[PDB]
RNA sequence: UGCGUAAUAGUAGCAUGAUUUAGUACGAGAGGAACUGUCAUGCCGGAUCACUGGUCUGUAGGUUUAUUUGACAAAAUAGUGACCUGCCGCUACCAUCCGUUGGAUAAUGGCUGAACGCCUCUAAGUCAGAAUCCAUUCUAGAAAC
RNA sequence: GACGGUGGCCAUGGAAGUCGGUAUCCGCUAAGGAGUGUGUAACAACUCACCUGCCAAAUGGACUAGCCCUGAAAAUGGAUGA
């Protein structure tokens, strides 16, 4: 699932962390946190995390949040990764610390978007870039 | 029209007579997008098809090749054309594919419709449901044929195929045509000609010259083969169109000057003109030409595809001005080859220009057509209506005029309700309270506000870009969000969306009413409003509040603030409406009670009762889950009742746990639909469905029952009756071959029963249940009743001036008229087949007289054993010869049952029996202080005398007593010879030809037979009558569809229930009759497994107690 | 045991299995396409030289990705590439074993290349005199019958010929006391013809402008840095010891199994880190420049915009260890074979090919200037720094 | 002692997604494709270091502790005193660039066509045709020239 | 060429040789089953059984056993000993 990129897939992977890392929810919905379970596409190898997208749905959860939210996964949308990258373009966005959002399977994000978000993400999910006034 | 508001609308639909009601219809949605997308253009409260397309309206081509894609929505398309209002609204009704009651619902909420008739298939159970109740309905329905550019783009011929197409749809439209009515002469009429302009003064004078020819209209008054005064259109959206004969008439004229009429004419059909110089001589109408569309017309618009094709930028311009119209702007603004066409294409659109005149031509008011549709649906019932004199108090002049009255009452009418929790738009805030500044809105939210919406929502949080020039500009609706705002129009606010929070008063519906204004009051009508009840379906006609008549006595208004379809959404400001509308009941209600009609008059004959069943009776009896949300169930199936015409929560018959349908599919989106958009709960569905009828075959043989017809002795009727249960519980003692009584006390209280069939006819009448509960029970207390003795006796003949039984009535001389008093438990649920036999005065203290059931007449008194005897086989008539299930298609008979009897049989059961009460013999004449035996005498007037000389208070305990006498009655049935009578609806299939076959083969897959064929007058197409069973009725359409391509349109008429070899068992619930062991294909069929989950229906009866009682757990059975 | 997995692929390619120290610190060369052409002035194969990698924005072209032109940064290689001189002809002749060298033709022209071939001969390891002329250069005015003589030969015998060229580099600072020999297979055209254009060669000395163009796709030839004795954690894709508390430095860990009881050939093994050829396929090139020396040293770009402020391209100063450019060049988009006295024999595509981007030709904008504590952006950042201040960065060292 | 040849051996790229096709074919419907093209990714393989990130005996500079050299200063010891920067260098799908095309077949589909007047992909004969086969390209270079 | 009594009787608007079932008989002919299939809503049409024209002398089945093939896949490369 979903999916849906892009055109592209607006070029190569880039992750804050792989499986096992917090990154803020940045949704109106009350899930506080969101947690990987793993990551969409990875097909992967021996010995190898299912390491984070630059923009791209997750396997999560919601380890501290609302309890009807928390527990049972959650495709989500990694929004920000705190661990940079450089871009077609010859620029290296990097951010404050980790962030995405909850969503739904079709990749639609839930209330409104917190905060900066990267414009490969936007790129690849337009309802992210519709859900949104900051977009960088 | 670019430009219209709702200022100049408001004052312009007060009026009427000048109006005209046009709709929007199709079988299954089949050419929506064509004739919405040429009516979004030519509204100007949605400015064009450039800002078009909002209000719910998904085009798609999917649909036009051929497809459903069905959805519940509409446009408010008003126009302040001239000096005239004209309501069309575009109704889009999503109908159901199979024929059923919500076909006949969704369909109607229409007035003056236009139907879009066969997509590229006839004679289905699509075509003959949804637009079977529109052709009935001589609301004057004009034809709309399908996408004539389909045969230019897509598939790529001639415009010489038109004609065919067209010629095509009309033979598709015969076959329609009689499956009602006649059309033996309208196959003539299915062809394409014009015969007239033949002479010489003709050919070459109104060839040339214009002079006149009549366009009017013959014969039939509907969308049969006929002009409609040149409102017959060609309906295409590929890059938009809208257009058709008038269209085509035009261009004609321009060519030279021929009058408009006279072209239509020509034009419907076809006609030969030589083209030297518009003159034509005889010998070409007997041989021919060449038609006129390859000619001219089509031919352009083929030669304008072509130029596209190969691109062209001067030849398409060319091609344009020769067809007779201007060439627009973009032709060296753009590349231009598609772009062209659409510009040209949003310049002739606006239809308002030609069409309203035609409109107006064909149908000079609404007022007159009201008058020929009250007799083609439900508005008294389906026996009588309100244009015949049952039911006519102020009616007939009242839809004259249309409408109740010309101030506004408000009526109802049922068309499917919107889904709760979704939209709540309807509210109690100042915005839509103050009509005029949502009207404001609604003329600005289009294209105007759009751009301050995006201004808003793109720059409220700051810095979409990085080093950019949207924060530097800072758009306020300028430069920037002025363009994006004409191919459409992002984030305009379509339905003026929730400002405050959800209040829920949402309906769809249908009412026709006067000029209504705001703070209209209304008289609200209560849950179950007993008068509106008693007004439909009888001759009765009369307007009085409540006195105590109905259920809730109520001196309560409510408010009606507005009149809405939710078109517009929300309190709209267009709420003064002429005497006949679309829209349905606005304010503050979503009421559209099946007994309850929302009036300003406190009660009144209804105007339509709600909608009638395709195939009768389609149930399950469901169960919801966890605990807190069983009422919730029920609450929601209140809401149903607001939806769909049917569902069992008024009235309690069967049990508020389950729905009544007519449908294949319907009753799957009914359970459906309260897990959805009613209550949000989950429910335990059972799609296996009605149980059928037991029948005994014939009566036991020799044992304790002398009155008989002659032996069971039979090896299997289909299954073995003997060998698979009974002679061993209680069959030990007494009866070798079988069982027909008990011997649990041995000879102290003991009976023997017969199962007879019943005639059917007789059966039918009795299981529709025209008796009531309390013409079984309580007749000293209520009423003594009359009327309804000689109904019973002539369907069940029994009376108490019987002494030869059952058998000299079932016989001879059928439809006597007597007393059918002094009857315990005539059938399984009080009104039913069976009745317990009286064939004595008085045998020992049993059999005479009921609880307080009374003829006047008693042989020494009223009392006798009432008690023990109603409750015990009450019991006996709900477990058939397999456990379980009514006894239907049956008339039960008692030969005897003894209380007080001083005999007995020496055994161990006896001796059991003797320890537990200590009682030497039976009796109730005599007495040790012991033992119970409950009567009638006690309750009813002290002791007994007369009939005996002391009351019964000894023999057998009551409870016991009443155990035994459903024991010997389950043996009995059990042992006797049984079939299965299978539910069945007889399938009056409209067939033709090459599809007979298939259906016959259908058939015979699911059982049945072919009886006889009725073949139609003077057509290709007949009428097929075959029974088939109700069980697998159920997706037969569907099955029938996927056979061939939809050819064969089946109905499901009921036609009562039939014996069919099929294996009448399931395993006995006990287990010493388990010990025979009931087999698990043959005596636990597929068939007869409508039981587990399949009945659990109680309004009036379904109980099923454990057998024998004999003190406790270890006194009961001890030397037994 | 199944495996248990599945991936395991050997780490690291097979095709390379010998992993030696390649002997030719020149790319070797063994292949080129075949032709007949009227075009026969393609040679197949220069050799420049590599000094350092820059990098530039170029506004891309290639419709249909999420933006058809946008600037974009690209890597990009820049090689010296000086004359080729070519000393001489070498014929062949076709046969059963392959090919064969039965004997040179060389004229005259110069004669540098040979003072490479040399200062080796004889009794201590070396010598100054020659002892040998046993497999070496001939004569000049008696050198040029023996040509006619067999050119004919190698006009009637059809094998190919291929052109004895050599760089020259003491013409750059490197100084190089290995001589700079390579083969240019000769192509298109008649057999008699290519011997025609060889001879007609002697007489100057050609330059990559007429080999390639700005816009094409080259087969570059290296060798690869040597890194020395290494071991197999790093020199294959092999995940190390598994642990801490494991006991070894240098491992794989299973080298085979008792399987057939003697190790495998292949099996991951540290040895010596490639330094091996390798042929990088299909490298675009997006200028040849022209050269610096007598003027075009201020001119490696043009005009402001789309070209910029004039410069030469170089990377500054004359490096602690490395060299600085001083002739014409070659922009090959990113990586090569090797460090920066290393040899980058070039040959012409053998498949050369349309494709899409293989040919798009390609303009440029922003270009880089090297080492960012101590310098900053050539002549602009020279001017800034210097107005700033003399005694805190002016941006020259030597 | 040059510059070559290439027997022999090994051999590598594999796969996905989106988009076009196309809401077209197909289909009663609900749903719903492909050949080709286009742009990217996963893993893998070979390089590289223009960029960025990583590191530090560059003990290159600063900041600071304790100590010692009378103070200032400049140095030491603290087995690299600690800390912040940090070059060259090495390196990270923690960066970048690169990984082709001919015949031969398999299954299989045919063609003519007998045995066997017909008929048949077959027996004679032969057409197309896999990630296959073998070459091309690529690594090494024989007591081989 | 492959007909008639004839839509034989059943079931069945209809199913006529052929949804399906039964009895399955005779006339005329060299020749034709109340019919092998295809097909038809079903009839028909074609095809078969059945008969003749031409070509012109061999042909048809059913088994039997010799070799060959199918069956017949496992693990370092590979063994009629080569």
């Amino acid at each position: 699932m979903s999916k849906a990129q892009a055109v592209g897939s607006n070029y190569r992977v880039s992750l804050g962390l792989p499986v096992g890392a917090v990154m803020n929810s940045a949704d109106n919905s009350g899930a506080k946190n969101l947690y990987v379970i793993a990551v969409k596409g990875i097909k992967g190898r021996l010995n190898r995390l299912p390491s984070a997208g630059v923009g791209d749905m997750v396997m999560a959860t919601v380890k501290k949040g609302k309890p009807e939210l928390r527990k049972k996964v959650c495709t989500g949308l990694v929004v920000r990764q705190r661990k940079h990258w450089k871009r077609k373009d010859g620029v290296y966005i990097y951010f404050e610390d980790n962030a995405g959002v909850m969503c739904n399977p079709k990749g639609e994000v839930k209330g409104n978007i917190l905060g900066p978000v990267a414009k490969e993400c936007s790129d690849l999910w337009p309802k992210v870039a519709t859900n949104a006034g900051t977009i960088v | 029209m670019v430009l219209n508001s709702l200022d100049k609308m408001i004052q312009l639909q007060k009026n009427t007579a000048n109006i005209r009601n046009i709709c929007v219809l199709a079988h299954v949605d089949h050419g929506k997008t064509t004739l919405a997308d040429c009516l979004i253009s030519s509204n100007g409260i949605i400015s064009s098809r450039l800002a078009g397309k909002l209000r719910y309206m998904d085009s798609r081509e999917d649909e036009q090749i051929r497809g459903i894609t069905m959805k519940s929505s509409a446009i408010s398309l008003h126009y302040a054309t001239g000096n005239e209002e004209y309501l069309i609204n575009l109704i889009d009704s999503p109908g159901h594919v199979d024929f059923s009651s919500e076909v006949s619902t969704a369909v109607r909420i229409c007035d003056g419709c236009i139907i879009v008739v066969d997509a590229v298939e006839g004679v289905c159970p699509q075509t003959q449901a949804v637009l079977r109740q529109a052709w009935l309905e001589n609301i004057r329905p004009v034809l709309v044929i399908n996408k004539i550019d389909r045969l230019i783009v897509e598939l790529k011929f001639t415009p010489q195929e038109a004609y065919s197409h067209l010629k095509n749809i009309l033979e598709q439209i015969n076959a329609l045509t009689g499956t009602l009515f006649t059309s033996k002469v309208l196959e003539e009429r299915a062809e394409r000609e014009t015969e007239s302009q033949v002479n010489p003064n003709s050919e070459q004078g109104e060839q040339v010259y214009d002079w006149s020819t009549g366009l009017e209209d013959t014969d039939d008054s509907h969308l049969y083969f006929s002009p409609e005064q040149g409102n017959v259109v060609f309906t295409s959206a590929i890059d938009g169109w809208g257009f058709g004969i008038e269209h085509f008439a035009r261009i004609y004229s321009q060519k030279i000057g021929i009058k408009k009429e006279v072209l239509m004419k020509t034009l419907w059909g076809d006609y030969y003109i030589n083209m030297k110089a518009k003159k034509i001589m005889k010998g070409d109408q007997a041989k021919g030409k060449k038609p006129l569309f390859v000619q001219l017309i089509l031919e352009n618009i083929w030669s304008l595809y072509d130029a596209v094709l190969k691109k062209d930028k001067d030849k398409i311009d060319k091609i344009v001005t020769s067809l007779g119209l201007k060439i627009g702007a973009r032709e060296a603004r753009h590349s231009d080859p598609k772009v062209q066409i659409n510009a040209i294409c949003s310049q002739w659109l606006p239809i308002s220009h030609a069409v309203l005149a035609m409109v107006c031509q064909k149908l000079p008011s609404p007022l007159d057509i009201t008058a020929e549709r009250v007799e083609r649906l439900m508005c008294t019932g389906s026996q009588t209506f309100d244009s015949f004199p049952p039911e006519t108090q102020a009616l007939k002049a009242a839809f004259m005029k249309c409408g109740s009255e010309d101030t506004a009452p408000v009526i109802i009418f049922v068309s499917k309700m919107f889904a709760v929790d979704a939209k709540a738009l309807p509210q109690n805030k100042p915005r839509p309270l103050t009509q005029e500044e949502i009207a404001q809105r609604r003329e600005r939210a289009r294209q105007r506000h759009a751009e301050k919406l995006a201004a808003a929502q793109g720059q409220a949080p700051l810095e979409p870009t990085q080093d950019g020039s949207a924060i530097e500009t800072c758009p306020k609706g300028e430069e920037p969000r002025g363009d994006e705002q004409q191919v459409e129009s992002m984030t305009p606010k379509p339905v003026l969306q929730e400002e405050n929070n959800q209040e829920s008063f949402i309906a769809f519906a249908r009412v026709f009413s006067g000029v209504a204004r705001r703070g209209k009051k209304i008289f609200v009508l209560g849950p179950k409003y007993s008068p509106l009840e008693f007004l439909r379906r009888v001759p009765l006609g009369f307007s009085a509040p409540p006195d105590g008549l109905p259920q809730v006595p109520h001196m309560a208004y409510c408010a009606l603030e507005n009149l809405y379809l939710l078109m517009g959404r929300e309190l709209e400001y267009l709420e003064e409406v002429p005497p006949g509308n679309v829209l349905g009941i606005g304010g503050l209600q979503d009421f559209v009670l099946k007994s309850a009609t929302l009036c300003s008059l406190p009660s009144c004959p209804p105007f339509i009762p709600l909608n009638f069943e395709a195939t009768p009776i389609v149930r399950v009896a469901v169960e919801p889950k966890h605990p807190s949300e069983m009422p919730q169930l029920v609450k929601g199936m209140k809401l149903l009742n607001q939806a769909d015409p049917c569902v069992q929560i008024l009235i309690q018959e069967t049990g508020e746990h389950v729905l009544v349908t007519a449908g294949e599919v319907h009753l799957q989106r009914c359970l459906d639909d309260l897990k959805e958009r009613f209550a949000k709960i989950h429910i335990s569905v059972s799609e296996p469905i009605i149980p059928f009828r037991e029948t005994i075959t014939k009566p036991p043989k020799v044992d304790m029952v002398n009155e008989e017809i002659g032996k069971q002795q039979k090896v299997a009727v289909i299954h073995q009756m003997k060998e698979d249960q009974s002679k061993i519980p209680e069959g030990i003692q007494v009866d070798s071959d079988g069982l027909i009584t008990i011997t649990t006390p041995n000879k102290l209280a003991t009976l023997s029963v017969r199962a007879m069939p019943l005639p059917e006819e007789v059966t039918q009448i009795l299981e529709e249940n025209s008796d009531l509960i309390r013409s079984m029970e309580q007749l000293t207390s209520s009423l003594n009743e009359g009327e309804n003795t000689h109904m019973i006796h002539q369907k069940t003949q029994e009376k108490i001036w019987e002494f030869k039984g059952k058998l000299e009535q079932h016989l001879t001389g059928r439809r006597w008229r007597n007393i059918v008093d002094q009857i315990w438990s005539f059938g399984p649920r009080k009104c039913g087949p069976n009745i317990l036999v009286n064939k004595s005065e008085d045998f020992q203290n049993s059999v005479w007289t009921g609880p307080a059931d009374k003829a006047s007449k008693e042989a020494s008194r009223y009392r006798d054993l009432g008690n023990s005897i109603v409750s015990g086989f009450q019991l006996a008539t709900l477990s058939g010869p397999m456990c379980e299930e009514p006894l239907m298609g049956v008339c039960f008979v008692l030969e005897k049952w003894d209380l007080s009897k001083f005999e007995e049989q020496g055994a161990s059961d006896l001796a059991k029996e003797g320890q537990e009460e200590n009682e030497t013999c039976s009796g109730g004449n005599e007495n040790q202080e012991l033992q119970d035996g409950c009567s009638e005498a006690f309750e009813k007037r002290t002791s007994q005398k007369g009939e005996s000389p002391l009351t019964d208070c000894y023999g057998p305990f009551s409870g016991q007593l009443i155990a035994t006498m459903k024991e010997a009655c389950r043996y009995a049935l059990q042992v006797k010879p049984q079939r299965l009578m299978a539910a069945m609806y007889t399938c009056d299939i409209m067939a033709t030809g090459d599809v007979l076959g298939r259906v016959y083969a259908v058939l015979s897959k699911r059982e049945g037979r072919v009886l006889q064929e009725e073949m139609k007058e003077g057509t290709d197409m007949f009428i097929i009558k075959a029974v088939l069973p109700v069980a697998e009725s159920f997706g037969f359409a569907d099955e029938i569809r996927k056979r061939t391509s939809g050819l064969a349109s089946p109905q499901l008429v009921f036609s009562h229930w039939e014996i069919i070899p099929s294996d009448p068992f399931w395993v006995p619930t006990t287990e010493e009759e388990y010990l025979h062991f009931g087999e698990k294909a043959d005596s636990e069929n597929q068939a007869r497994k409508y039981m587990n989950a399949v009945r659990k229906r109680k309004g009036l009866y379904v109980e099923e107690k454990i057998v024998e009682h004999a003190e406790k757990q270890r006194t009961l059975s001890k030397n037994k | 045991m199944s495996h248990r997995k599945f991936e395991a692929p050997r780490h690291g390619n097979l095709g390379f299995r010998p992993r030696k120290r390649a002997a030719r610190h020149q790319g070797k060369v063994k292949s080129f396409p075949k032709d007949d052409r009227t075009q026969k002035v393609h040679l197949t194969a220069f050799m420049g030289y590599k000094a350092g990698m820059t990098h530039v924005v170029r506004d891309l072209e290639k419709p249909g990705s999420k933006m058809h032109k946008k600037e974009i940064v690209e890597a990009v290689t820049i090689i010296e590439c000086p004359p080729m001189y070519i000393v001489g002809l070498v014929g062949y002749v076709e046969t059963a074993q392959g090919l064969k060298t039965y004997k040179t033709v060389w004229a005259q022209h110069l004669s540098d290349n040979f003072r490479r071939r040399l200062y080796k001969n004889w009794y201590k390891s070396k010598s100054k005199k020659a002892f040998t002329k046993y497999v070496k250069q001939y004569e000049t005015e008696e050198g040029k019958k023996s040509i006619e003589a067999s050119l004919q030969a190698i006009k009637k015998r059809c094998s190919v010929v291929r052109v004895i060229a050599h760089t020259q580099v003491h013409k750059l600072k490197l100084t190089q006391k290995k001589a700079h020999v390579l083969e240019i297979q000769v192509n298109g055209g008649s057999i008699v013809e290519k011997v025609n254009f060889a001879v007609a060669n002697f007489e100057k000395t050609v330059n990559v402008t007429g080999v390639f163009a700005e816009n094409e796709l080259i087969d570059v030839i290296g060798v690869t840095k040597g890194k020395g004795f290494n071991g197999v954690i790093k020199r294959w894709g092999v995940r190390k010891l598994p642990r801490k508390t494991h006991k070894g430095l240098r491992k794989v860990a299973c080298i085979g199994a008792w399987h057939p009881s003697r190790v495998s050939t292949t099996v991951p093994r540290a040895g010596q880190l490639g330094y091996h050829h390798r042929v990088e396929r299909n490298k675009k090139i997006y200028r040849i420049g022209q050269a610096q020396p007598e003027d075009g040293k201020q001119i490696s770009t043009g005009k402001t915009e789309f070209d910029l402020t004039e410069k030469t391209i170089n990377p500054m100063g004359g490096f602690a260890h490395y060299g600085m450019v001083k002739h014409e060049f070659l922009m090959l988009k990113g990586c090569v074979a090797g460090p920066r006295k290393r040899a980058l024999t070039l040959r012409k595509s053998i498949t050369t090919q349309t494709g899409r981007a293989a040919l798009e030709k390609i303009t440029l904008k922003f270009i880089d200037t090297s080492s960012k504590f101590g310098h900053g952006l050539h002549q602009t950042a020279e001017d800034k720094t210097k107005y700033f201040g003399v005694k805190k960065s002016r941006s020259t060292k030597a």
